[PDB]
């Protein structure tokens, strides 16, 4: 009748100038913030859940 | 006590570094040689027997060692207590130890003497091939070439009975073993003998269920064919090789195909012209793209082969519409294969025919989308131009070999280049200065060093035809032309093109036309063109006057030899060398 | 010792490996000549550029068949001479007595293959023991690869490299100042260099490699404009056609292992460079092998 078996994972990325401050790593807040969502999903994928998991980006 | 070479020392070096098992096993002849020879035998063999490792590459390296052991073993006399070790790996799941182990078996079976191979060694070959497992029963069949033809009749007929059951064994991989040594065994067996047990079996192996061992027969019936008189033939390879080409599998219709023409060769020609082009006609025709492209590749030494009076009617009646099909046929690999064949049909067909028949076939080919086809086609064009001559080549492919001269592909136009000297050699002056000479020239400032190259080599042909006043009046002007280019691809190509000309314009062109421009290229920047500039003065002294050297060569040469650059140094002090 | 030289380069154009004591003083040899290299190297501008060649022996004669023989022709080869091909070890010896032999006429830099660890996994050094039966050969290549020179820059304007840019790297005087004499790290400026990619992205990015960066056309334009160069040339990357422009004509990946692992069916391409900086890229196909 629902389908809670595909979660909604949305992402409301900073998209905000100020995300242009570099890290000590040498990449801006908004390189930390892609990667950090590109890990996300790597962790995410070991769960065998993961499948169906929908994935949502809005900005600023 | 822990200094016994046989057990200790050797038991001790199963480390996870499998190369030090290898060194270890690459060394087993010092172990050796330091015991007795008697306490070998009777110590190490036996150790090395009841123990199974479990690394592929170690028990690979101890099967060859096992081959050379027979120095070390006591001399061929005792070789036969080698054969324990080895019957144990020929029974491993792994097939590569299996077949090392077969060809050291079947190397000691040399240092056997008749007596201890009956002994021996084809008690031997009744376990393996009696053996419980598969892999032993496989290993049996590699054994059979050598222990054969030097025993006694009772045991050969044994040999025979059990080649037979191990044919006919249920087991797939055990038949494909046997169809795969089936050639070599049958090479040393009595023909009368070779009739009555190995073609009946070998029919039935023709026959069998699994595909495999069907493509492995066709592969033996070739050897077959040849061992047999030719009276025989008919009733006994024959119908074999029509149910073989009629196979629904398309690899053993494939593996005859690429066999053909060593049947045709076998069987004689009569038999080929009643029998085989039917098979031949049928396989060109065939469904599946590879068979036809094996097929293709044999249309050629298939019809050269057969026999002159019946020759051209076969050719025409049955082998050239298959051929006009396949020129037309969606796969391009077929095409190839065609094509890299076509031409020798030329001298076979005659003038005439060729003109008629094959030369609208070379056009299409000529024409065709696929690198590979016109590649091969231009690779053979000697032989046509010395069928039909050159006014027919000048009619007819002249303008599609021209087209030619800037394919995509650079292997077509160098193709192209290697067959521009005999069309020089074969035509006028004028109609080449018409036609090719812009085209020859047209090469030299190719993308590709190999197609500038070819070129270069090849004007040295073009002026040794067209004699050095066509040179300085038509290749001169636009060799020196690329001297001043801004590219020193092409300064270098004029350098290569003075280095392979000189040779050929004799000492006053050398001396006046193309030394002045060799000099001028010393103050270069570029540190390639001057040290090239270098060795075409070490290259074209010979030819040179000898009086403009020290004056004009020499000054240059000392220039260059004091250079920035290390490698004009060393080209230039080579030269300075070689002028003496 | 030229004459020796010059006979192992004939020999080794054949397709015939040399002997285990060859190698060793031709390494010695080369090892000598590349501690003189600065990590990125000044070429002149006639010069031809390659990308991976991966062992494929009968590819890089094809290659030469297309640009030219050395000394003749300048070659500048990004690295990547081994594994995944047949021949790697003749393919990393020629090119080692190229560069002996013709010290300014041959560039050799460093590809992220060239390092213990990926030679070990992807069979440099399984062929090494294969075509000599003990890993001496190995150990002198290995060692020979520290030496190589991480970047090369023709003309002050092309910045040829292997992998591509890093966030720890914004001018080419950090990259002089590395000590580029160690095996390739996991993480750092100088694994970077060797395994970085280009993306159709914006910023830095993690590499879907285990080590180096992806980055987009802004970070290229930047370190373009900060060094004051015109481009960024390149290898790392299988390019169908056998060299691809990205970034806005900013950086180009060259590829000259056509057919790459026997299996990929690409072209390969060669950046060839005039005396004036004109280029023109010679696509070819792999050669005909019997
Ligand atoms: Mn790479
Ligand atoms: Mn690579």
């Amino acid at each position: 009748y629902f389908q809670s078996n595909m979660p909604i994972l949305l992402f409301l990325i900073d998209t905000s100038a100020s995300m242009n401050q570099r890290s000590h790593l040498g990449t801006t807040y908004l390189d930390t913030a892609k990667g950090a969502v590109e890990t996300f999903m790597k962790l995410r994928a070991r769960d065998p859940a993961s499948r169906g998991d929908r994935y949502m980006l809005v900005t600023f | 006590d822990s200094l016994y070479p046989i057990a200790v020392l050797i038991d001790e070096l199963r480390n996870e570094d499998v190369q030090l098992r290898l060194n270890s096993i690459k060394k087993l002849s010092t172990i050796a040689l330091a015991l007795g020879v008697e306490r070998t035998r009777s110590e190490l063999l036996p150790f090395l027997t009841d123990t199974i490792y479990d690394e592929d590459e170690v028990l690979l390296a101890l099967a060859e060692q096992l081959g050379t052991f027979t120095t070390l073993v006591g001399g061929p006399e005792y070789v036969h207590c080698l054969l324990p070790p080895l019957e144990s790996l020929a029974t491993v799941e792994e097939t590569v130890v299996r077949d090392k182990a077969v060809e050291s078996l079947r190397a000691i079976s040399h240092e056997h003497s008749p007596s201890d191979l009956e002994a021996h060694f084809v008690p031997l070959v009744k376990r393996l091939a009696g053996g419980d497992w598969f892999t032993s029963r496989t290993s049996a069949c590699g054994l059979f070439s050598v222990c054969y033809p030097r025993v006694s009749s009772a045991v050969k007929a044994e040999l025979r009975q059990y080649f037979r059951n191990l044919c006919s064994d249920d087991t797939p991989m055990v038949r494909r073993a046997a169809a795969s040594k089936l050639g070599e065994f049958a090479k040393v067996l009595e023909l009368d003998n070779v009739k009555s047990e190995i073609i009946p079996m070998f029919s039935n192996l023709a026959s069998d269920e699994q595909d495999s061992v069907r493509l492995l027969a066709v592969e033996a019936c070739v050897n077959i064919a040849q061992l047999l008189p030719q009276e025989d033939l008919e009733a006994l390879v024959m119908p074999t090789l029509r149910q073989a080409a009629e196979d629904k599998s398309w690899r053993v219709r494939y593996m005859v195909a690429d066999k053909f023409t060593e049947l045709q060769k076998a069987v004689g020609p009569e038999i080929t012209k009643t029998d085989l082009v039917p098979a031949f006609q049928n396989l060109m025709k065939d469904c599946e793209a590879e068979v036809r492209a094996a097929a293709s590749h044999k249309v050629k030494e298939f019809c050269e082969n057969l026999s002159a009076d019946c020759r051209e009617n076969v050719i025409m009646s049955q082998i050239l519409p298959c051929i006009k099909e396949l020129v037309s046929d969606a796969n391009q690999h077929v095409k190839s294969a065609l094509a890299s064949v076509i031409m020798g049909l030329s001298p076979i067909l005659g003038k005439d025919n060729t003109i008629e028949h094959l030369l609208p076939l070379f056009l299409a080919q000529l024409k065709d989308e696929c690198p590979e086809v016109r590649l091969n086609i231009i690779s053979n064009l000697d032989c046509v131009n010395e069928v039909i001559g050159i006014r027919q080549l000048s009619q007819s492919l002249l303008p599609a070999i021209v087209e030619l001269a800037e394919d995509a592909k650079w292997r077509v136009r160098l193709a192209i280049i290697e067959y521009m000297p005999l069309l020089a050699g074969q035509l006028g002056v004028e109609f080449f200065d018409e036609k090719l000479n812009s085209l020859c020239m047209a090469w030299l400032v190719d993308h590709v060093y190999a197609i500038r190259e070819a070129a270069t080599s090849n004007l040295k042909k073009l002026v040794e035809k067209f004699g050095k006043e066509w040179a300085h009046a038509t290749i001169i002007p636009k060799v020196l032309a690329m001297s001043g280019d801004p590219n020193y691809l092409h300064r270098m190509t004029t350098l290569f093109c003075i280095n392979v000309l000189s040779e050929v314009c004799g000492q006053d062109i050398t001396t006046k036309h193309m030394l002045p421009t060799v000099l001028r290229m010393a103050g270069d920047p570029v540190a390639n063109v001057r040290f090239n500039v270098a060795k075409s003065l070490q290259k074209i002294g010979p030819i040179l006057d000898n009086s403009t050297l020290q004056s004009e060569v020499k000054p240059i040469l000392e220039k260059l030899t004091q250079d920035q650059d290390v490698d004009v140094k060393y080209f230039a002090q080579e030269a300075l060398t070689v002028l003496s | 010792f030229t004459k020796e030289l010059d006979q192992w380069i004939e020999q080794l154009n054949e397709c015939k490996q040399l002997s285990e004591s060859q190698v060793k003083s031709l390494c010695e040899k080369a090892k000598e000549i590349l501690t003189k290299e600065s990590n990125v190297q000044e070429v002149r501008c006639p010069v031809t550029v390659c990308g991976d060649v991966h062992g494929q022996f009968h590819d890089l004669m094809e290659l030469f068949r297309i640009g030219g023989k050395s000394p003749d022709t300048n070659y500048l080869f990004m690295g990547d001479y081994v594994n995944r091909g047949y021949y790697s070890v003749e393919t990393v010896t020629l090119l080692v007595a190229l560069k002996v032999r013709y010290r300014e006429r041959i560039t050799i830099l460093r590809g992220n293959h060239e390092s213990r660890q990926i030679t070990q996994v992807y069979g440099f050094y399984d062929e090494c023991l294969r075509k000599y039966g003990n890993a001496n050969v190995w150990k002198y290549f290995t060692d020979l690869f520290d030496y190589l020179p991480l970047t090369a820059l023709v003309d002050g304007q092309i910045f040829c490299l292997h992998g591509g840019l890093s966030p720890s790297i914004d001018t080419l005087d950090h990259i002089r100042a590395l000590d580029r004499l160690q095996e390739v790290p996991h993480e750092g400026p100088m694994c970077d260099l060797l395994w970085s990619d280009p993306d159709d992205r914006g910023g830095w990015g993690i590499s879907p490699r285990g080590a180096g960066y992806t980055f987009g056309q802004d970070i290229s334009e930047t370190f373009n404009h900060a060094n004051g160069l015109t481009l960024v040339s390149r290898a790392h990357q299988l390019v169908m056609e056998g060299y691809n422009w990205c970034h806005d004509r900013n950086v180009v990946t060259i590829f000259s292992a056509p057919n790459y692992c026997y299996r990929c069916g690409n072209q390969a391409a060669i950046m060839e460079l005039d005396d004036t900086l004109k280029y023109s890229f010679l696509q070819f196909d792999p050669a005909p092998r019997r």
